[PDB]
């Protein structure tokens, strides 16, 4: 029953995870939050 | 000098019309031929001269073949309507009570009208009245085909019409193209650039596909964008391969 | 038919000529079928 | 490369831009040396893609 | 460099042109990312990698 | 309904069209010979 | 018929592939009175056939160019 919980947790995390975009000199919407995204991907792997 | 030459210049159109209307079951074959051959001569010598006009033996043969087919269809329709409106069907009175002149005029108008320019149609109908008095041509309204055409036109942002409404002439041309497609296996659509030909045949193809349920496939070839060798094929001068 | 049969009897070919639409190919085919022959029609061009 | 701006030059610049913009085919007609290819090339530098 | 300094326009014209093309492509891809900030929508962009 | 009128209207239509063509061509030619207008490909062929 | 086809395509097909389509519908609503029989475009096209051109004048060449740069105007908006 634990493995299904992990699969559903991964599914919900990656169905609700969004890239963290911010404005950059009113030219673009650049992404921040690299460390947290990389850690999440690595820990889910 | 290895051949014997014969000049075939003037085919006997009147005799051909007489015999081939007699053999199809027309009782008035003599009068029908004597009316239809001079009518073709009158069409040749009275209408305006156009590069896409033909009133020769091929046109007469096609008209008479269509006349036979139309007579068969009318006899079948009469049998069906009499069977669904009582029981009095017999070959004799159906053959006797049959408008052969109207059938011939219908075939002439189904073959000759689509080729005519705008100003020649009144001339053609005046000639028809002169040679075939009292007979009128009433084209059946292909209602289901017209609804399919309207649906296709709406789907493709085309302007479908009817009668004298904007777009009525284009839909009339599409219906005439459909009739000629049924009659002939070789189609030519002549008209100045941007007159609606491509859209006419595309819309007709889609309408036929949606109506009859059989898929239509169109191959569009530019015969002059490539050499005739690439259009038809080459026989290898060395290996004799094709 | 008379001219083409005369050509056939002399072991000569038949060359009906005239303006298009006068019934030359069809006449030749009809004569060939009247004699029960296999008549092959070829549309010649410069590649023949 | 250098083009001296002119009334006709800028008008044809705008016309060539509004025609090449949607990738519509077009033809420049005029006597030889009129500046057809110069006008076209000076319109293509406004379209770096 | 390519926008703040106007002298690179004179000294590196072709470099500026290729960088401008790259910048337009990157901005288009970034706009596609921005309209759907969801990670998997970005991952499912056709030929993103 | 008059066949004669149909024949005559065809005749006058053809005649008027060809007359306008010929008169316009001659006017262009006489303008060219005076140097008023330059000579085109069609005008070159017509003059030759 | 050609004007109706142009207006229908303007109101239906977006130019990018919605703000674009809404701008298109508004522009079509503005252009509608001019794209009519005996309208400005029709009378101008009738008069254009009386002028001399470097090439033979065809109606659909003018109409296609006009529709092209009207789409460009929508893009500019
Ligand atoms: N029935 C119609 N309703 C609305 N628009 C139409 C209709 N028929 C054609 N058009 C439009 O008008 C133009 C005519 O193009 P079409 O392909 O019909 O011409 P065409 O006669 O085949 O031309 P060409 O021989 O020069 O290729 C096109 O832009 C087409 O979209
Ligand atoms: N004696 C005839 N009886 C019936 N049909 C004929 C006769 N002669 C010619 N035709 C018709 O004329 C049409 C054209 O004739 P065809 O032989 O193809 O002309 P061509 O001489 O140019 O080959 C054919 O469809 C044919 O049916
Ligand atoms: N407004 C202008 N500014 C600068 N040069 C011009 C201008 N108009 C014409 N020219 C000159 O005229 C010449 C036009 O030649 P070119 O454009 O090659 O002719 P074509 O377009 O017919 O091939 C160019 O060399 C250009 O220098
Ligand atoms: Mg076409
Ligand atoms: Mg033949």
């Amino acid at each position: 029953m634990a493995l299904e919980e992990f699969l559903k947790q991964i599914r919900e995390v990656w169905n609700t995870y969004e890239l963290d975009l911010v404005n950059y000199q009113n030219k673009c919407r650049l992404i921040r939050g690299w460390d947290d995204l990389f850690n999440k991907v690595k820990e889910h792997i | 000098k290895l051949f014997r030459s014969l000049a075939m210049t003037k085919p006997d159109r009147q005799l051909i019309a007489q015999v081939m209307l007699y053999s199809q079951g027309f009782r008035t074959a003599e009068v029908l031929a004597n009316k239809i051959v001079p009518f073709f001569k009158l069409c040749d010598e009275q209408l305006s001269s156009q590069s896409h006009y033909d009133f020769g033996l091929r046109a007469l043969k096609s008209v008479l073949v269509s006349a036979g087919n139309v007579k068969r269809e009318r006899i079948q329709k009469i049998k069906r309507e009499k069977e669904e409106r009582g029981e009095a069907v017999d070959e004799g009175e159906i053959a006797e009570n049959l408008p052969e002149q109207e059938i011939l005029i219908q075939s002439v108008c189904e073959t000759m009208v689509p080729k005519l320019v705008a100003e020649d149609i009144p001339l053609l109908f005046s000639l028809l009245s002169d040679v075939f008095p009292g007979v009128q041509y009433h084209r059946g309204e292909m209602t289901a085909l017209r609804e399919e055409l309207k649906k296709v036109c709406q789907e493709m942002y085309l302007t479908y019409g009817d009668g004298e409404e904007v777009g009525g002439m284009w839909v009339e041309k599409v219906l005439q193209l459909y009739q000629i497609t049924q009659i002939n296996h070789g189609l030519m659509m002549v008209g100045p650039s941007g007159s609606g030909k491509s859209m006419a045949w595309r819309v007709l193809l889609k309408a036929l596909e949606r109506l009859e349920g059989v898929e239509g496939v169109a191959h569009i070839i530019d015969p002059k964008a490539i050499s005739k060798d690439h259009l038809y094929g080459t026989l290898d001068p060395n290996t004799r391969e094709w | 038919y008379l001219t083409m049969t005369q050509a056939l009897e002399a072991r000569l070919g038949g060359s009906p000529f005239g303006p298009a639409g006068t019934g030359k190919t069809e006449s030749v085919k009809a004569l060939g079928h009247q004699l029960g022959r296999f008549v092959l029609v070829f549309n010649c061009d410069e590649t023949f | 490369d250098v083009v001296v701006p002119t009334l006709d030059t800028v008008r044809h610049e705008a016309l060539l831009y509004t025609w090449l913009a949607e990738h519509k085919p077009l033809v420049l007609c005029g006597p030889p040396g009129s500046g057809k290819t110069m006008t076209l090339f000076s319109a293509l530098r406004a379209l770096p893609d | 460099i390519f926008t703040g300094s106007a002298d690179i326009k004179h000294l590196l014209p072709v470099e500026t042109q290729r960088f401008q093309s790259i910048s337009t492509e990157f901005l288009a891809l970034m706009k596609k990312v921005s309209k759907s900030p969801l990670v998997m929508d970005v991952l499912n962009i056709q030929g993103v990698q | 309904k008059d066949p004669l009128f149909r024949f005559f209207e065809r005749e006058v239509k053809m005649g008027a069209k060809l007359l306008q063509d010929v008169r316009q061509d001659l006017a262009d030619v006489v303008q060219v010979c005076e140097g008023k207008k330059k000579q085109t490909n069609y005008l070159r062929t017509l003059i030759n | 018929m050609i004007f109706n086809n142009f207006l229908a395509r303007l109101r239906s097909i977006p130019l990018d592939e919605s703000p674009m389509l809404q701008i298109q519908r508004d522009a079509a609503t503005i252009m509608q009175p001019y794209f009519t029989s005996n309208g400005l475009v029709t009378k101008a096209l009738e008069h254009a056939f009386q002028l001399e051109h470097i090439m033979d004048l065809t109606r659909l060449r003018c109409l296609g160019s006009l529709f092209s740069m009207l789409h460009q105007a929508c893009r500019n908006v």
